């Protein structure tokens, strides 16, 4: 049993190796409630939030958004619109690859 | 439907002198939408100060201000023979518009 | 040399209508918030309407001296403010001005921080007489 | 990202420099041995200094 | 001025340091650096580990 739970998180870790570590992410993000038509239940559970970006050229800047739940976000500043990453604190991020199942 | 006064109706001062330019308003505005514009006679108005206190690009030092709530201030260091203009205050929160101006004169 | 070109001012007879534009260069349109102010002649300066960013929703407002009766408008292909001014009135003589404000800025980023330092370019237009 | 840095914020009372200390004599005895041992490599009518 | 957990944020923070960890720049006494940033960079020792 401890082989099988030392191996399968050891192969799991590999996977992520070479993947790209989102440390630009690590910024403030203003988060407001989606336009669109959500159900009850599902209410105040995305947030659309916005931020700015580095590129693929370190002198340039692009601003983007996404949604996210609300689950993957914390508030700071003044509990407001300024939210971050919840693993921002505790540790930087690794993106899993889109080519592995 | 905030609207903004300003006093005096003009200000006699010399070259060279101290100028002092109030703007007042009738319900608070946030410090972040209040500005002041500098109008020469003729010309298109000139931002000098927004955001209360933060100068635009281009503008000499000589000009600054502060402010908060309904009472605010424009100040120049030192008249140039060119700042003897029509300074106007704007809001721009909830209320878009102007004080009637305050001309610099001698 | 970021600027604004206001164009078609004249004087029409009260209840005719007359169409004002604004054309922007050297600054993205679309990312501007644009404003109307107008000068009559002896008059200081009063606010007449504007229309916010398109990319921040196109938002609109106006002086209620002209509610109902002018019309805000863009067309960011053409980098082009418009304004639509139907029943016109003796009052409603005088300079209008085309005015937005341009944040331009130079971003440098490290690989522990990055910071963007901005700087704000007013910029009206010399304005066209109604 | 859940890295801390370390460092003296300030000092409470006076400031004093760090040190060591050892017996006198003991110290002294000690070389002496040593000085004794060194005169078999070197002669015996001899200087040693330290 | 420190970076923190947000790349967008900075903080402004004092410390004491020994002399003999920072070397003036350009003969200017307002301005130091710490002596490893000009050689290769420095890691601190985990708090955790005697
Ligand atoms: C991602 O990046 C973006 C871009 O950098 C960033 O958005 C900016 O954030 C900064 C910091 O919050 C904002 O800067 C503040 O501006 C305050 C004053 O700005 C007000 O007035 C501006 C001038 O407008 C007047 O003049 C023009 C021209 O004459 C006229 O047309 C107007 O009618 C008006 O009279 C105005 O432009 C500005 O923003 C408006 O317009 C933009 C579009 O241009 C629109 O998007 C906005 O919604 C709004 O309608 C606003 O009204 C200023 O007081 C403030 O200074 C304070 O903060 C600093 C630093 O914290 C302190 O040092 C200082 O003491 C004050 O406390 C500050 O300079 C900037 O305006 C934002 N820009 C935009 C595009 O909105 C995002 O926040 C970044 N996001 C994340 C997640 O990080
Ligand atoms: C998450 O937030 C982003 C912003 O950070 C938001 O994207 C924006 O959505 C608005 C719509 O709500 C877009 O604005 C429109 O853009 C179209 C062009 O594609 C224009 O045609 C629209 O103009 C019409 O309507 C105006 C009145 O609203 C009229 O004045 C005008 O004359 C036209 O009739 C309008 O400008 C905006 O462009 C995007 N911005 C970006 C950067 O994409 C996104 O939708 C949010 N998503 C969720 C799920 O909340
Ligand atoms: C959302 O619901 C409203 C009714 O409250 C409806 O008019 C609108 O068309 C719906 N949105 C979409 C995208 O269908
Ligand atoms: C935004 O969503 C929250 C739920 O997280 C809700 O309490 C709040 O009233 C909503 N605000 C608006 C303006 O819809
Ligand atoms: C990160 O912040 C949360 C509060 O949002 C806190 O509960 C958690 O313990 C913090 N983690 C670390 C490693 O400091
Ligand atoms: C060193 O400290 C011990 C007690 O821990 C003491 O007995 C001894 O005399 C001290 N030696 C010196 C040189 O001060
Ligand atoms: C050290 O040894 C020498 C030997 O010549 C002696 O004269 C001196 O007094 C000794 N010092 C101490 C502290 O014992
Ligand atoms: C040096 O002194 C020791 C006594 O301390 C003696 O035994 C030895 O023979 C001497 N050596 C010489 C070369 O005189
Ligand atoms: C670092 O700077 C010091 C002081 O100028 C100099 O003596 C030393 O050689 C430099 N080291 C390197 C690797 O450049």
């Amino acid at each position: 049993v401890e082989q099988m739970h030392e191996d399968i998180i050891s192969l799991w870790d590999q996977s992520l190796k070479p993947c790209v570590k989102l440390t630009p992410l690590c910024v403030t993000l203003q988060c407001t409630n989606v336009t669109n038509n959500i159900t009850d239940d599902m209410r105040g559970e995305l947030k659309n939030c916005s931020f700015n970006a580095t590129t693929e050229l370190r002198n340039k800047r692009q601003k983007v958004y996404s949604l996210f739940y609300r689950l993957d976000i914390v508030p700071m500043g003044e509990n407001s619109t300024n939210y971050r990453l919840i693993n921002c604190n505790t540790s930087a991020i690794t993106q899993a690859c889109p080519k592995v199942s | 439907e905030i609207v903004l006064t300003q006093s005096p109706g003009t200000l006699s001062l010399s070259p060279g002198d101290r100028a002092t330019l109030s703007c007042r308003a009738t319900q608070s505005v946030g410090g972040d939408y209040f500005a002041w514009y500098q109008q020469r006679p003729g010309q298109s108005p000139r931002l000098l100060i927004y955001g209360t206190s933060r100068r635009a690009a281009g503008i000499p030092d000589r000009f600054s201000g502060s402010g908060s709530g309904t009472d605010f201030t424009l100040t120049i260091d030192r008249l140039e023979p060119e700042d003897f203009a029509v300074y106007y205050c704007r809001q721009y929160e909830t209320s878009f518009t102007f004080g009637p101006g305050t001309k610099v004169d001698i | 040399e970021v600027q604004l070109v206001e164009s078609g001012g004249g004087l029409v007879k009260p209840g005719g209508s007359l169409r004002l534009a604004c054309v922007g260069s050297e600054f993205t349109f679309s990312e501007a918030w644009m404003t109307w102010v107008r000068q009559a002649p002896g008059k200081g300066l009063e606010w007449v309407g504007h229309m916010r960013p398109t990319t921040e929703g196109g938002a609109k407002d106006y002086a209620a001296a002209v509610r109902g009766r002018f019309t805000i408008a863009r067309d960011d292909s053409k980098s082009t403010l418009y304004l639509q001014m139907n029943s016109l009135k003796i009052e409603d003589t005088g300079v209008y001005y085309c005015m937005t404000g341009v944040e331009r800025g130079d971003f440098w980023s490290d690989d522990y921080s990055q910071h963007y330092n901005t700087y704000l370019i007013d910029v009206w237009g010399k304005g066209t007489t109604v | 990202p859940g890295q801390a840095f370390y460092y003296t914020g300030d000092i409470i009372g006076d400031i004093r420099q760090a040190h060591c200390n050892v017996s006198k004599a003991t110290w002294n005895e000690t070389l002496g041995k040593v000085v004794k041992q060194l005169r078999k490599h070197f002669g015996n009518n001899t200087i040693i200094r330290f």
